[PDB]
């Protein structure tokens, strides 16, 4: 933190691990407390910087207690940074993940409409 | 202190160092502590005896201050009038100007302090010996306090001495011509009362008939009279009838400092850094680095900030031999 | 073997440089102008012993400077010199010794008034006996110097060494 | 300020008192005084004080009677470390200390070391100097020819300043070893401990640091080298000198050695300790591969130098000798010195002064060779029986040989076990000691075999010594609070638990004693913990018969938590409440005493009080909710309107326990106490202590760890105002509460 604020941001990517494992500490704790964590996860994502590796130890960090159908939203976003950065294999599986099918393999079928906004995605 | 020391050793470029050094230490002595405020007054009178011609643009501000805080306290009173002293000597040219926001203050020193602050008005009476070209004018009001200062009885002899010896100091300067004769008879008053006031009184007397012997010559027959009946005579009388060097570098210390051969833990490297820069600052040739180590060891960050300034002064002060070591 | 550490206090210009200076090296001169703040050593002999005095010559204190902290720890002796050509330098050893003794708490410490200028006969203005009244109101050793009689500055430094090594004791 | 002044009169003439206890007391006084009162005042203004204080200094100081010094030491002692080391502060007190170091009395030189080594720790600048003065001046008296007070006080004040400002004394380390040693081979006894016990100090000073040195150190090499050379036939035949005192510094400078490279045996040395009296330790590795290298030539000193009848020399062999086994068992198992180790040790038990660290010697030696020790068994025990009191016979015994028990069961336990059994009731034999009670709880937690009968045999003597009665399938007040702490600590089961609680409930809660009735009281609420247990959690165990006594108890209890009226029986009372207890304590008479103790005099029962009850809270909120309700109300009004900075922060922090603990109720009342808050927080002028603010914003953060939901709108104005709490860099206002607050509310 002496230097600069630019390298310090891989230490307050840790903080911000730390204290969201915190926040699922509480959100195992407390269900009623659940909806305003999950909101409160996705607002200080959306605050986080847009890298690849630091949202997949956020969103593993918040798997612990939330399942992606439960934030599909973030996983979304998470697919779509990962397109951004070029890491398409990760976007695809992560899609497939959501969807729960691979339309890869249904190329005969139309895409799955159940989840609409993640056909969207993939 | 520090800052008192640098001007000290750059007494001819210190001009240059004025527009950040001077102002901001305005404010402090508007805010700082008593005692604290005391020292820092005088402190600003040894700048100014440092930066003589250079202060006018701040002078105006500083006697703000003063003016503010010239309460009748006699350390504050004695600090104060030095500083007096030391504007005077430096501002002799412009003082004029100045001297009436100062007047009232003096004016107030001479009417008030019946107490040891008497002591402090001889004090006062220095500073009264400096402002020649400047009181010129001023002189009406600022004498007959003066004169009835060394002709009552009540205040202390030597108060009465300091008056009547700065009285005939400033015979020597300023314009006594045409109401000064009248000021004769309180002198004359005080030789009919003291042997000790009346010797310092003659002396007086004869440097301003000297002053006033074509005016005094007209008007001497009441003051001749007196004299003779008091029986000293004079020869005026019957006149009129007819920058700093580089401190050497020790360089013993200076390896001393540097041997860290038994520094291990975290505590030992941060306490060597200290000492390290602490000695560099103590053993720096430049005067002004020396001056700053007190505060360097009070304030560990003052060190810091100097270490590579007092590293290059010891460097370029070492040998060939001894900077290979 | 010993070592000690000497603290030489008093108003600028006065002996305390060339006092020091002709202590340690043997000459005086009119360089080394006003100080902020010197270190030197020397070994001396006193009673047969060794010693390993590291005087400290400090930039002169007025009737107002603060008293410096760096002397009222560690140096178990000062040296408190007077201008016999300077009335004002004499209030200001007074002052000093008693902001000194102010900040160094009670304790009796070895303390010696010096003197210096006694050369200048023809411009004295503070007599030996006016010092030597105050240095026994202080309860301290007295004594004169001059910056070019170098043996009486000896003898000066070996008086304080020998004022703590008396008083040390008891 | 001339109310400072009287203040500090007070004190002095307080201190002023040959009476120990009235000199501490008037210390604590000051301590207190200048922790919370003194800094109320500016920076300058407490330098101001500070002056005055040494003024005081000096009046404790100014005569030469010891008591009038010790109380003047006592000052100076309290005055460090407790505010910021300010320059005057330093230069005074180390000033002042140095006149006081070669005192006579051995027992002012201690203290003058200690505040010696605590004015290092100051921390102020000049630290790094001072002490490189007085070291070095220790180290001057070290070289001295005379003076054995000059050389008792370098001694301490090298040892305190090693110990507790050890950075600034490594670099003077190198000096040191040059002159400690000449100061160990003094004859007086207290200056060879003194000095060898500053060696231990700088030891450790020096294996902190080793580690990381790449190059070995030389001075364990030299201290052994000196070790030697006082064990030189040679170097001994110098006139003038007792060959005793040499041979007793050489082998406590082993001692020394073993202990650095020997940290396990320490660490069983520091269990005994530990165990008998009711740290950090560290190793050397190239010491160990000294000693390693030389410990045969150790093991013969040792054993060269036994034969030696001089009391403190067999102490020191006793000292030594099981730490050399801890060392190295195998070489006393081999070379056969463990024979004769233990034939000395039996052979020194029978004299009192060096018998009683000869037990301790036993039991260490007894863990160092796990084993082959077992050989010696049957003599240990009969000798030990033999200082255990037989069944037929004042009969007082050493604590030390029941420690030694403990120990010795540690390693041959489980093949003693059936000789402890009949050890054990000779110990029930000999009375009620703390040692007593440790060590038949470690045999307890050693084997079950044994706790059944350790348990028995404890109740049949409580049942003798506070019932007065046999059990059943004037009293010293000292003894009866051991036996009471005995009880309600170590583990027990049975239904005669039950009747001590009874007649502890009638004869002792109501004990004229005071320490009778503290102890009672903690005792009987840790009794009834298992019966609370089993009535809550086990429904279908309950037994009414159990609840009827739990609730007599607590009424008695509470009975008198309430009436007498000194505070601390309250305040143990009062925290000896939990949750077991809620259950019986949401009734309406223990619910009314609970509401009675809250409005009570003192301060931190209130605090207790009224966090109690927040908790009760959930159960019958009919009774407690309007309570809260009205203390709510109180604490407004008091907040609001009591001038008294004190007032404010005592509300403020009634109002966090309620929150903490009474949430509910607060939700709806969110709102105003926040308004409240904000409004304290945003008058223009502070009360006299900062703790006011601090205790608002731990409210703010109690209150938004339940109301974030709502308060959200609220966030901002308090967020500002925190903001700019925490850039006035001169506020310190608790900041860690600061921080907490801010992260809770946005947590929240
Ligand atoms: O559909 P999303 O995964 O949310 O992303 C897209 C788009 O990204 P693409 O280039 O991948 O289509 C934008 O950029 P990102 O924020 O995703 O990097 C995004 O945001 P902006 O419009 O602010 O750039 C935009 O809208 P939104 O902010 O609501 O996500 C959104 O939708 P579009 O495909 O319609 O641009
Ligand atoms: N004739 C004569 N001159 C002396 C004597 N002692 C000092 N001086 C001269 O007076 C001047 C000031 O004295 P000095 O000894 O240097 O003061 P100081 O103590 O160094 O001044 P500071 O550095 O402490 S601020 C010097 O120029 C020095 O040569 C003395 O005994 N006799
Ligand atoms: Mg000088």
């Amino acid at each position: 933190a002496g230097e600069s604020y630019s390298r310090a941001y891989g230490a307050m990517v840790s903080c911000h691990m730390l204290s969201e494992l915190e926040e699922v500490i509480q959100y195992k704790l407390v269900p009623e407390r659940r909806e305003i964590i999950r909101q409160i996860w996705w607002e200080r994502l959306q605050g986080c910087q847009r890298i690849v590796e630091d949202w997949q130890k956020i969103l593993m960090v918040r798997s612990l207690v939330v399942s992606p159908h439960e934030d599909m939203r973030t996983w979304l976003k998470y697919a779509s940074l990962c397109g951004k950065s070029g890491r398409l294999a990760l976007a695809h599986k992560t899609l497939v993940l959501l969807l729960g099918v691979d339309p890869s393999r249904q190329l005969d079928h139309p895409l799955p409409t159940v989840h609409p906004q993640v056909t969207y995605a993939y | 202190q520090a800052i008192t020391f640098i001007f000290k050793s750059l007494g001819l470029k210190c001009v240059q160092f004025l527009p950040q050094v001077m102002p901001t230490f305005l404010n402090v002595i508007r805010v700082c502590d008593g005692a604290i405020r005391e020292f820092l007054f005088q402190q600003l009178g040894m700048l100014v005896s440092f930066v003589k011609s250079h202060i006018r643009p701040y002078m105006d501000e500083i006697v703000t201050l003063m003016r503010e805080f010239w309460v009748m306290n006699t350390s504050i009173q004695s600090t104060i009038i030095l500083l007096i002293e030391q504007i005077v000597v430096a501002l002799g040219g412009e003082f004029k100007l100045y001297l009436p926001q100062l007047i009232p203050h003096m004016l107030r020193v001479f009417m008030h302090d019946n107490s040891p602050g008497r002591i402090v008005s001889i004090k006062l009476l220095a500073a009264i010996q400096l402002f020649g070209a400047n009181l010129d004018d001023y002189l009406h009001l600022l004498l007959p306090p003066i004169v009835k200062l060394f002709d009552a009885p009540e205040a202390p002899l030597p108060s009465r001495k300091a008056a009547l010896e700065t009285v005939d100091r400033l015979t020597e300067s300023l314009d006594f011509t045409d109401y000064a004769s009248r000021i004769i008879h309180p002198i004359v008053r005080t030789l009919d009362q003291s042997p000790e006031l009346r010797s310092t009184a003659m002396d007086t007397l004869s440097s301003l008939v000297f002053q006033l012997g074509k005016k005094y010559q007209i008007f001497i027959p009441m003051v001749n009279k007196v004299l003779v009946r008091h029986r000293i005579n004079h020869q005026r009388y019957d006149v009129l009838i007819c920058p700093m060097k580089k401190l050497h570098v020790s360089t013993i210390n200076l390896q001393k400092a540097w041997g860290a051969a038994r520094r291990v833990s975290k505590d030992d490297w941060l306490e060597w850094l200290r000492r390290l820069s602490l000695e560099l600052l103590k053993d720096s040739s430049s005067p002004s680095l020396r001056s700053c180590w007190a505060l360097a060891q009070a304030y560990n960050p003052m060190a810091r900030d100097l270490f590579n300034a007092a590293f290059v002064s010891c460097w370029s002060e070492l040998n060939e031999d001894q900077q290979d070591e | 073997s010993k070592s000690r550490k000497i603290a030489i206090l008093g108003y600028r210009s006065v002996g305390k440089s060339s006092l020091t200076i002709q202590f340690v090296e043997g000459q005086f001169v009119d360089s080394y102008d006003p100080t902020i703040e010197n270190t030197f050593t020397k070994l001396i002999t006193v009673n047969g012993q060794e010693y390993h005095l590291q005087l400290v010559d400090t930039a002169g204190q007025d009737e107002y400077s603060i008293f410096p902290q760096t002397y009222s720890i560690d140096i178990n002796g000062y040296i408190l010199v007077y201008s016999v050509t300077s009335i004002k330098s004499f209030e200001v050893i007074k002052v000093i010794h008693g902001k000194l003794l102010d900040m160094v708490g009670k304790v009796q410490i070895p303390i010696m008034l010096v003197g210096n200028k006694k050369d200048l006969h023809m411009e004295r203005v503070i007599s030996y006996e006016e010092g030597k009244a105050l240095a026994e109101s202080w309860n301290a050793a007295f004594l004169e110097s001059s910056a070019k009689e170098n043996q009486t500055a000896v003898d000066v430094f070996r008086r304080i060494i020998l004022e703590a090594e008396k008083m040390d004791g008891a | 300020t001339s109310s400072n002044v009287s203040v500090l009169q007070q004190f002095a003439s307080g201190l002023k008192s040959r009476n120990e206890e009235t000199r501490a007391k008037a210390a604590k006084e000051l301590q207190h005084y200048v922790t919370m009162e003194l800094r109320e005042m500016s920076q300058e203004e407490s330098t101001r004080f500070y002056d005055q204080l040494n003024h005081h200094i000096f009046e404790l100081v100014s005569s030469s009677d010891a008591n009038e010094r010790k109380g003047g030491i006592l000052a100076i002692a309290s005055l460090i470390g407790v505010e910021g080391g300010n320059a005057t502060r330093i230069g005074r007190f180390a000033n002042y200390l140095r006149n006081l170091l070669p005192s006579n009395d051995p027992v002012v030189m201690e203290m003058a070391s200690k505040a010696i080594g605590r004015l290092a720790m100051a921390g102020d600048t000049f630290t790094a100097e001072y002490v490189e003065f007085e070291v070095k001046r220790a180290l001057e008296w070290l070289g001295a020819d005379r003076n054995e007070g000059r050389r008792h006080a370098a001694v301490l004040v090298l040892r305190e300043l090693a110990i507790s400002v050890p950075t600034f004394f490594f670099q003077q380390v190198q000096p040191f070893f040059d002159n400690i040693f000449v100061a160990v081979w003094d004859p007086k006894q207290a200056i060879r401990e003194g000095a060898v016990a500053a060696l231990r100090a700088c030891l450790i000073l020096t294996t902190q640091r080793e580690p990381k040195e790449m190059q070995k150190p030389q001075w364990y090499r030299h201290t052994f080298e000196e070790a030697e050379k006082g064990f030189d036939e040679t170097l001994a035949k110098e006139k003038g000198m007792n060959r005793d005192d040499r041979i007793h510094g050489a082998l406590l400078i082993l001692n020394e050695l073993v202990r650095i490279s020997s940290m396990e045996g320490e660490r069983l040395r520091e269990e005994m300790e530990e165990i008998t009296q009711q740290s950090t330790l560290v190793e050397s590795r190239c010491c160990r591969d000294l000693m390693e290298e030389k410990f045969d030539q150790v093991c013969q000193w040792v054993l060269k130098c036994r034969n030696s009848k001089n009391s403190l020399i067999q102490m020191t062999i006793l000292n030594l000798l099981p730490r050399l086994a801890a060392f190295r068992p195998s070489a006393f198992t081999d070379t056969q010195y463990l024979q004769d180790t233990m034939n000395h040790v039996l052979s020194c038990v029978k004299k009192e002064k060096e018998r009683t660290a000869a037990f301790q010697a036993l039991g260490l030696l007894s863990v160092a060779v796990r084993s082959e020790f077992k050989v010696y068994l049957p003599r240990v025990l009969d000798i030990i029986r033999a200082a255990l009191p037989p069944k037929d016979f004042a009969m007082q015994v050493d604590a030390t040989v029941f420690t030694c028990i403990s120990m010795l069961a540690r390693a041959m336990g489980p093949g003693i076990q059936q000789d402890i059994k009949e050890l054990l009731e000779p110990m029930l034999a000999v009375g009620l000691s703390p040692a007593l009670t440790a060590v038949l709880y470690d045999l307890s937690r050693q084997i079950p075999q044994l706790k059944k009968d350790i348990q028995d045999g404890l109740l049949k003597m409580l049942s003798l010594v506070l019932m007065h009665k046999p059990l059943r399938h004037a009293s010293d007040v000292g003894s009866i609070t051991l036996a009471l702490r005995t009880l309600g600590s170590f583990e027990f089961e049975g239904h005669s638990l039950t009747q001590f609680v009874r007649h502890c409930a009638d004869h002792f809660l109501n004990s004229e004693h005071k320490e009778i009735r503290m102890e009672a009281a903690r005792t009987c609420s840790r009794l009834l913990t298992p019966s609370i247990h089993l009535i809550s959690g086990h429904a279908h165990v309950v037994s009414q018969t159990a609840v009827q006594v739990v609730a007599d108890v607590l009424s008695k209890l509470l009975v008198v938590g309430i009436t007498d009226p000194d505070p601390d029986i309250r305040y143990c009372v009062l925290a000896s409440l939990d949750e077991r207890f809620d259950a019986h304590l949401a009734q309406a008479e223990n619910l009314q005493a609970l509401f009675v103790a809250l409005n009570d005099q003192v301060f931190e029962i209130r605090e207790l009080a009224i966090c109690t009850v927040g908790r009760l809270s959930s159960m019958n909120p009919a009774f407690v909710m309007p309570f809260l309700r009205k203390m709510l109300i109180q604490i407004l009004t008091e907040l609001e309107h009591s001038g008294i900075g004190r007032i404010k922060e005592q509300s403020a922090r009634m109002l966090g326990h309620l929150v903490s603990n009474a949430p509910r109720l607060i939700r709806p009342y969110m709102e105003p106490i926040l308004k409240a808050l904000i409004l304290k927080l945003k008058d223009p002028d502070p009360d006299p202590n900062p703790g006011v603010i601090n205790n608002v914003l731990a409210t703010i953060g109690e209150l938004a760890q339940v109301s974030g939901l709502e308060m959200r709108k609220w966030v901002d104005e308090l967020f500002i105002i925190i903001m700019d709490m925490l850039q006035d860099s001169s506020l310190l206002a608790k900041r860690q509460v600061a921080l907490w607050t801010l992260g809770q509310l946005v947590a929240s």
